[PDB]
């Protein structure tokens, strides 16, 4: 029995470093529509389907579909692969 | 007063230092290390960014390889990092104009965070198009030269702490037009 | 890697495509 | 029409649909819409989960012909051989157009021997396909690295005896 | 599963395939010269495949 690194396998480590950075980047777009609040917001946009409270479209409502849209993608990629 | 000058010098410097990362893996000396013993002989590549050196001691250049599509992959790698350097550079600049008024404002410093978000996101793109290449380098069966050590770094990484860099300078700006 | 990198462009696209339209909606105002 | 739009967009970002009293008419439509996009992600996981599975590896071509109608890889043969000589005479039309092709085509299709040929394929990496005798190409199919196959019935009958 | 166990299967491209197979019966004409090819063969696949057709 592999510890914590089997669950880690079906996608590269490196990928994950990709996601984080990129989630990251994601973050902060957030608050430009407005190191804290907005970004404690995108904490709260990940957790979540994709961001909220956007006055309709704005700026960075759009973005949250996207994003939506990206860990869509990734999340079906991940279970395709373990399957 | 003091205190959002703090933070905006902070943020100054932050993104100089995230200017000698893109310096760093701009002038990697070998983005990664590599090895051939083969039971032939002995043998210990070390991959530069531009140039492939070998270790008796040796450097060759090596730049430019297999093939044409990836090639062009590498022509929108090189202007993303150009581009990046120039925002980079914009954003230093108007923050040199932040401290001639220290010396819009809030509407100038917003637009430095953009485009150092545009700096993050293209020096992103530009490292997997790069990584992305060198996957395809090995994939192609590198000539000979297809280390087991495969692994990034160490100046790719400081690529990315030039990244965080920005990342942290629009961050932190973006704290200081929330104002 | 590659094939979810395809995403990753289209979302930083995304993200600068938003980016424009913040940027032109400051310039309405 | 914008707003709407710009909630149909905060709609596919999350689930689907909000802004109505409950269902009246519109809650309907995103819930019908969330069992839509939920089909289709499913149906996208599974989808791609079956590539990943048997991962089959389709040819490119299937009858000769198919090089003739193409022109994205180059193919040819022996510089000097009766088989040149068959599509030199050929008649057939499908054939007449392999010989003209392989005739205008430059740099020339024609190697000198048939080591030349398998040094092409062997770097061809799919960018060109070689003619030659059945049972000598069956035969390099044993060979190693095994990279190579057949594909296609005999152009023409022939026998050693 | 459907996807899956879809792709899983695959057209016959040999006889040998239905030396691998029983779901697909296969024959030859009661009389003539091609069953006692099978019949006169040593070929283990043919050899097999004429044990079977005997038999089945």
């Amino acid at each position: 029995k592999p510890g914590v690194f089997s669950f880690l396998d079906p996608l590269a480590y490196e990928i994950w470093m990709c996601i984080v950075f990129a989630y990251i980047g994601v973050s902060v777009v957030l608050f430009l529509v407005s190191i804290f609040n907005s970004l404690w917001f995108s904490l709260g946009a990940f957790m979540q389907q994709g961001c909220d409270i956007s006055p309709r479209s704005l700026s960075g409502r759009i973005v949250g579909g996207v994003w939506w849209f990206f860990t869509l993608i990734i999340i079906s990629s991940y279970t395709a692969n373990l399957a | 007063k003091t205190s959002r000058r703090g933070r905006a010098l902070l943020a100054v410097a932050l993104n100089l230092l995230a200017l000698l990362f893109a310096t760093t893996a701009f002038l990697t000396t070998y983005w990664c290390q590599g090895t051939q013993r083969v039971p032939f002989q002995l043998r210990r590549f070390h991959t530069g960014i531009w140039y492939s050196c070998e270790e008796g001691e040796k450097c060759r250049s090596f730049i430019d390889l297999a093939p044409a599509s990836e090639k062009g992959v590498l022509w929108l790698s090189v202007v993303s990092e150009v581009l990046y350097i120039l925002l980079l550079v914009v954003g230093f600049s108007l923050m040199c104009l932040e401290l001639l008024h220290s010396s819009d404002g809030l509407k100038l410093n917003a637009f430095a965070a953009v485009f150092t978000v545009l700096s993050g996101l293209l020096g992103m793109v530009a490292h997997m198009m790069y990584t992305q290449v060198f996957q395809v380098t090995v994939s192609l069966g590198p000539e000979d030269w297809r280390p087991h050590s495969w692994d990034y770094g160490w100046s790719f990484c400081l690529a990315w702490g030039s990244f965080t860099c920005c990342m942290a300078a629009s961050v932190t700006t973006l704290n200081s037009y929330t104002k | 890697l590659s094939n979810v990198a395809g995403v990753f462009y289209i979302l930083v696209g995304g993200l600068g495509l938003a980016m424009l339209v913040a940027l032109i909606e400051f310039c309405y105002k | 029409i914008f707003n709407s739009l710009w909630f149909s967009l905060g709609a596919f970002m999350q689930q689907g649909c909000d802004i109505s009293p409950r269902s009246l008419s519109g809650r309907i439509v995103g819930g019908v819409w969330w069992f839509f996009t939920l089909i289709i992600i499913s149906s996208y996981t599974a989808n791609l989960a079956a590539f990943l599975t048997v991962e089959r590896m389709v040819s490119p071509i299937e009858s000769a012909e198919d090089l003739s109608k193409q022109t994205e890889i180059a193919y040819g043969t022996l510089d000097s051989g009766s088989t040149k000589e068959f599509f030199r005479r050929s008649k057939i039309a499908v054939f007449d157009k392999m010989w003209t092709y392989m005739r205008s085509a430059e740099p020339s299709v024609f190697v000198r021997t048939t080591a030349e040929g398998v040094a092409r394929v062997r770097k061809s990496k799919g960018k060109y396909a070689y003619l030659l005798e059945s049972t000598m190409n069956e035969y390099i199919e044993q060979r190693k690295p095994c990279d190579t196959m057949k594909v296609g019935g005999n152009l023409d009958s022939k026998g050693y005896g």
